[PDB]
């Protein structure tokens, strides 16, 4: 009827194909959503989103970038390689999880924005992770065909 | 009745058992295992069938005949066959245990659902009313347990807490131990609203990478990487056969039902996958 | 004390004469070293008011305004409509930061009056078009960075971050 | 259960080459954590047993805490002391272990490489591992099934894959190592002690004064009394491979990298070894 | 058109005389149905001055400070110095979104002058002290919210939610 | 009622984060929680347990801080930086103690003090490593998730 | 016999080996072994059947035709394959003992799970139920120990009691000093009760570290740095290897299952971590 | 009504015929479109398609033999059989919407070649998903029949 | 700096004489190694008037024109008619890309007038007849690449790819 989540995902690429400037960190992306979408099903998502978010290196630098990203398009995550990424997949995931009005999108900024509403964020995500682990599970298909279509391998 | 004779037994997993069910595109496992019509694995009644028919076929060649009219001919087929088998109805799951309110150990137990047992009363009503072969024992045993829905409960042994496949935590209330133990195994078994029997079940199938590796450098061919589905070990399925008239039928369920005990379920049975004892609720209760 | 003054920069060319001081002390908080800008500021729950752009207290803590801060105090004909304010320098939410700051400062904002008369429907907008980033490097970074040109031959790097770094949110009204 | 750890230490002293020594160490780690309580107890004084001897010596008569916390320190080192001492290397099983797996290598149609070296000073190897971590802080390789510390196969095909790089190339160290696309060609064995002179492990000493200091005002020494491996001691390990154009690199890359370092804080000379003896076994 | 006015939930009797109309309509913003409080909004960059506590403006985006809205204008004898603004109805921080705002919305909060003068170092406090819960549902949930004692024997339901949904920052300073 | 390993070394990671005022002591935590679950692992945990203790260097009077981090939230752990890690850490392994049952909080907190307990504490130690050792791992590497992910790299 | 020949085998690691499962989440080093559905260490059937697969058609060249035959074939595969491993249930592992009071220290000693050998005889039951062939031998050597089960039992020692692997304290008892040594080697076998002997073996692996050095600059590379477990040598891994009728099946178990003694396991050989020698329980017991 | 489209079938693959060179292509050609029509009427349009862009690799050269195949007849789109016919099975369906005017021409072979018009092709093939089940259905049972009957099976 | 001409390669021999250099420094982009050509070149929206073959500009942007690109300056007798253009080798739509480029390059084209005079109809024009590749290949093939005939005896590899490697739009009018 609808596949809205492939639309979601095909909108969400657009931006993470266009804040990934160097061309490593969009190949390094391509590596995680290969990758990261088998480990959330088999693993659940509480543990995959800590793994995320563990090699993602959250960092108030990066944050700001992701909270740009969300509004702005000119928006570039910076880092390295693979901690770029990590959030620029943790920006999919956050991406998701706003869209479809499972957080809600002030809160998360907020959240990001301050060094300790980051725990209560990761709380209230753990509140609700059956219904993220049911429904996410279309989206990150989706974002990882788009990955390893539209991006030359290594 | 319609149905001359109604053989229900159990199917316990010797080894692994993968009956594969269908790729697709929205997968997310390239080989997935054969779900029912509310996400538990099963085995369908063709691959019961087919497997086992091919098994007595080579482990009989004397009547060869017998099965023929009793399983269908494979060349041209000029009657139904009178044997009818069921979808394998998942009956209970092995599960990793780390228990609480008891020193008593146990490294993993039996889980089943009250939904499982909901389908397999559906089969017995049907099948006691189609058959005149009535299950008193059977249907009463899980009529008991049917009798205490909405609530997690154990049978084989006394727990009152535990923790399963490592993230669940469940408060068990003993139904009474004057029930009489289905298929006994030593180890208890859990019947678990089915809310979080879901995830319990999930959590105890048995996913595994693999990979194929090139034939003259050892190292893998691209896109040889793939996962497969697993139910484990010692996991029972619930299934009948039916029969009719044509006493073929009848010789049927005395020689043949009888010496039939071990056959290989599913695929993979090049990895050691699939070998099954079934074990005839005729003579298991 | 050690003040310094913060600026808001839009797109908006409305920060021409707003300020007192070039240099003032011996640094501003903002630093441009061959590698970008430095301790860029972020004030959130705010917008600029590009119709005489300046700070506006909306309480959506999605309004936020990127700045930098330099060392000074405004126009010596002020205080009736700029917050003055001063930290422990450590509420500084800072961008890209390079050192650490002395544990003290004060600071001041650009204030607009929130206006209870129309809805403040604020909207999002990125520093794009460099014809408006060529000569806002000349309009602000260099009367007060004028070592551009004397240490810098590569401007694009710091013309392509402020392109990309700086951001806001826009009344558009 | 707990007089187990009362008597690891006589355990240590009797046994010396039959003992579990990283299971030892470990359990007389605890003693060494909880040295005050193992002090301050009845521990139903046993002669034999090295923890008495902290009951009649008497440092800094007036306070308490600092004399248990220097009687730790001498602790800590007579544990240190202990552990070289009497652990020696029996070395028959190294030799046995290395006959068979060379007859089975023969059999699997290998061309064999039996190298064995000897460590001419002192040597550290895997100082981050866990062996006395818990006790001093820094470890050694061990192989807490050989009982025997040894050199990871991992480490000498490093440093043998470096070298030749260095000397020949990336490209030809992947054509004889293999890339991240084919798979190598040389395949090394961990490297065990076969025979020593006199002992196996040693202590030592580090003591930095001015690492990560300001200046002088905030410097301090610091030691750290760790094991090493003693000199002399001899290891061996295997090399096999069947592509029989890999073995010239390997002799001569072997006599040289060995007269450099082989593990940690070589730069100031400490685990330097002489190639003994280099035998070929040819596949024939 | 409608009028919001906001209320501080400290643990301090700064906020005993600030409102004027209780109700006046039907309506409001934050609601109480039989599980607590929803539709709270939240106020970031503001903290408390209890001494006369009112949301000093700070910058970090983490001093903030949680209240009810209910109707109302406060006094007639403020608003001079209070923040008065116009939103349209979603760019507010709401916690335990129930249902559809008006679209457009004033709202009314009680602002403090920045005073330059001292470094402002707030300080988070919770609100414990259930005799605190007490004195303060008798501040308002009384004065204010009659459903309560006409609805509501679950005193303890209310009591325990106000005992963690509000938690604010204070400078006491 | 039970809280899953990730929801336990979630809520105890928020109180000791909220207790680790100076930085250099949160990136000093960092750097415990990276290793020492490969320690507890290849030294066991009694051990390592012990390891944590002494190096922690409680001095009964930083211990008393650690007690009331239990009962308070407003407490702070005080010391040095390569101290306060490790008593941050025993904190953690406290919590999952107390937490998960294994070990009553009056036997713990009466350990660590008053020298006698400490030996009955090794042998119910010994008693209940079993218990322990299934799954004090699996508790701990979230907190290590948790930890590069919310603390910067030194 | 649904089986023309039942090849139960141990393989005895030579070094230590890794089969590795891929790196995962939920775990905390980053190239695991293998575990089974239980926890413990084990071989899936695919590893088994690839290695040596792989390894027999580079060693016997000339008889091609037979190994793919009974093992399959690797292109355009026109039949399926005759011959079928089961998964290498891990038999005994050796582990870090501290004990006193015994007439010789040992160093280490094989550890085992009463959970281990209720599967080994699962396998050996099945295989004689689907084969001609029966092992009375390891069958009685089997029940003989699991009649003795619901407590930690040595086989052929006088160890009293003992610490394994330095955290756990068993208290163990002497099961007859006559049962004959299934681990031909006089090394003793503690038989552990399960919830104890599942962490003394989990522990009971080996996890090295490893890094990446930066060439340039001579130090580890930033995110260059990982464990991996590896089984100690001298680990026993029984597994059984089944073929069915067709006269080169008869062939393989003729000499080629007469000349296989060492393989090549799992990955990382060029540590040299993969060699493994293979027993042939008929020729052994 | 689409009696036209067994003769637009015919164009095509005679066209993707003479295109693909090594005969295994040509066979795993035959493997694409029996294997995918299924698909797209069991799983839907829009996922089938991302499985489609996902397996055939869009990079500028393959994407340039395309852009030649929808012009020229002596076009060799080269590379991989498993990777070449995915692309054969794309241009199929591009040459359907080509040539049913379904989505505008010079659109098409412009953003084959413009990275970032490329991702508003999916975009647009994801605004027309429900058209083009319904009309392309004739088109790809043609298309199979063709493989079954001009392709020797493997 | 550096200097390359693209060479339209049509079915007509209006190319012969379109150039005076051979290789006038080392390197043309256009390569050929054992393979075919590598790093061929194709622009957007034009067509060629194989009568005195030169590149009309259309509009139309399914017109492509396939050619390759070699260094050098044509016949030191145009630009009163060719167009000349300096892109830096990032916005070169180069197939069979084996080598890399020099991050710039001077781009000349052999233009023509639009010659406002008829509908511009173009047609499409695939490169057969492998007689006609035959000349070709002596023509400029062995002119420019005269490596010909002396290292590749699979000419074939060179001859049944510009079969298929060229198709382009010529005007036929």
């Amino acid at each position: 009827l609808y596949e809205e989540d492939y639309k979601l995902a095909l909108e969400a690429f657009k931006k993470v194909f266009n804040a990934l400037t160097h061309y490593g960190a969009k190949q390094a992306f391509r590596s995680r959503a290969r990758d990261l979408v088998e480990e959330i099903y088999n693993s659940g998502f509480i543990p995959t989103f800590f793994y995320i978010i563990s090699k993602a290196e959250l960092n108030s630098d990066s944050l700001d970038s992701l909270i740009s990203l969300f509004s702005s398009d000119n928006a570039i995550l910076r880092g390295s390689d693979e901690n770029v990424s990590y959030s620029a997949y943790l920006f999919i995931i956050l991406y998701y999880l706003i869209k479809r009005g499972i957080i809600e999108q002030k809160f998360l900024i907020q959240a990001l924005r301050c060094e300790k509403t980051r725990l209560d964020l990761i709380d209230k995500l753990y509140n609700l992770a059956p219904i993220i682990s049911a429904k996410i599970r279309t989206y990150l298909l989706a974002i990882k065909r788009l990955s390893e279509a539209l991006i030359e391998a290594r | 009745p319609y149905y001359a004779f109604a053989e229900p037994f159990f199917i316990h997993a010797i080894t692994h058992l993968h009956v594969g069910s269908g790729s697709s595109v929205e997968e997310e496992i390239a080989l997935p295992f054969q779900r029912d019509e509310l996400g538990y694995p099963t085995i369908y009644a063709s691959s019961l069938k087919g497997a086992i028919k091919s098994f007595l076929l080579k482990e009989f060649p004397d009547k060869r005949d017998v099965i023929y009219k009793v399983l269908g001919e494979d060349e041209n087929p000029e009657e139904a066959s009178l044997g009818t088998f069921l979808d394998a109805i998942l009956f209970a799951i092995p599960s990793r245990i780390i228990e609480i309110d008891s020193a008593k150990p146990y490294v993993w137990v039996y889980v089943t659902t009250y939904e499982l047992l909901k389908k397999v009363k559906l089969y017995l009503d049907s099948i006691s009313q189609l058959s005149n072969a009535s299950f008193s024992n059977l249907k009463n045993k899980i009529d008991t347990i049917l009798a205490k829905e909405g609530k997690n409960i154990t049978l084989d042994s006394d727990l009152k807490s535990a923790i399963l496949n490592e993230d669940f935590y469940v408060e068990l209330e003993a139904l009474n131990n004057k029930i009489p133990s289905i298929i006994n195994a030593g180890v208890p078994l859990l019947v678990l609203e089915d809310s979080i029997g879901r995830e319990v079940i999930n959590r105890s199938l048995i996913r595994v990478r693999r990979i194929r590796i090139d034939r003259d450098k050892k190292v893998v061919e691209t896109g040889g990487l793939w996962s497969e589905e697993y139910v484990p070990m010692k996991t029972i399925f619930f299934s009948v056969l039916l029969g009719k008239e044509s006493k073929e039928s009848a010789i049927f369920a005395s020689c043949i039902l009888r010496n039939l005990r071990y056959v290989i379920l599913g695929g993979k049975e090049t990895i050691g996958k699939g070998i099954v004892e079934l074990r005839w609720v005729k003579d298991v209760i | 004390s050690t003040q310094r003054e913060y600026v808001f920069i839009p797109i908006t060319n409305s920060i021409t004469i707003d300020v007192k001081i070039t240099i003032g002390g011996s640094d501003h908080i903002t630093n441009i070293d061959e590698r970008g800008i430095h301790n860029v500021l972020v004030i959130t729950g705010y917008a600029v008011d590009e119709k005489n752009g300046r700070l506006v207290p909306t309480l959506d803590p999605c309004d936020y305004v990127k700045g930098i801060l330099v060392a000074g105090t405004p126009q010596q004909a002020q205080s009736n409509d700029f917050l003055t304010l001063k930290l422990p320098a450590n509420k500084l939410y800072l961008i890209r930061k390079k050192g650490n700051i002395s544990d003290d400062l004060k600071i001041y904002i650009p204030y607009s009056s929130p206006d209870a008369r129309n809805s403040m429907k604020t909207k999002p907008v990125s520093i794009s078009d460099d014809t408006i980033v060529n000569n806002i490097i000349k309009e602000v970074f260099d009367k007060i960075y004028n070592i551009t040109q004397k240490e810098k031959v590569k401007i694009e790097k710091v013309k392509e971050d402020i392109k990309e770094l700086f951001s806001y949110y826009a009344l558009e009204q | 259960a707990i007089d187990f750890l009362v008597n690891i230490l006589e355990l240590i002293k009797e046994k010396q080459c039959n003992i579990n020594l990283f299971s030892a160490i470990s359990l007389t780690s605890i003693v060494y954590n909880n040295f005050g309580e193992f002090l301050s107890n009845n521990q139903s004084y046993s002669t034999n047993n090295p923890l008495l001897k902290y009951h009649i010596i008497i440092l800094n008569d007036k306070n308490k805490t600092k004399d248990v916390e220097e009687k730790r320190n001498i602790f800590k080192r007579e544990v240190a002391e202990l552990i070289s001492r009497n652990f020696k290397l029996d070395g028959e099983k190294v030799r046995n272990y290395f006959d068979s797996l060379k007859e089975v290598l023969k059999s699997l149609k290998y061309t064999i490489v039996d190298v064995e070296i000897t460590t001419r000073t002192r040597a550290l190897i895997g100082v981050s591992t866990s062996l006395g971590k818990l006790i001093f802080g820094s470890g050694i390789s061990f192989d807490p099934y050989m009982n025997l510390p040894y050199i990871p196969a991992s480490e000498i095909k490093g440093i043998v894959r470096s070298y030749i790089e260095g000397k020949l190339g990336e490209q030809e160290a992947e054509e004889i190592f293999g890339n991240e696309e084919r798979e190598g060609n040389v395949n090394f064995t961990d490297a065990y002690p076969t025979r020593s002179k006199d002992f196996l492990f040693v202590p030592d000493v580090i003591t930095p004064h001015y690492n990560g200091k300001k200046s002088e005002a905030d410097a301090e020494p610091r030691p750290v009394i760790h094991l090493t491996i003693a000199p002399k001691v001899t290891f061996r390990f295997l090399i096999y491979y069947k592509r029989e154009d890999v073995g010239k690199p390997i002799c001569d890359s072997m006599p040289i990298i060995l007269i450099r370092g082989l593990g940690a804080r070589s730069s100031v000379g400490y685990s330097l070894f002489e190639l003994r003896k280099i035998e070929v076994i040819k596949a024939a």
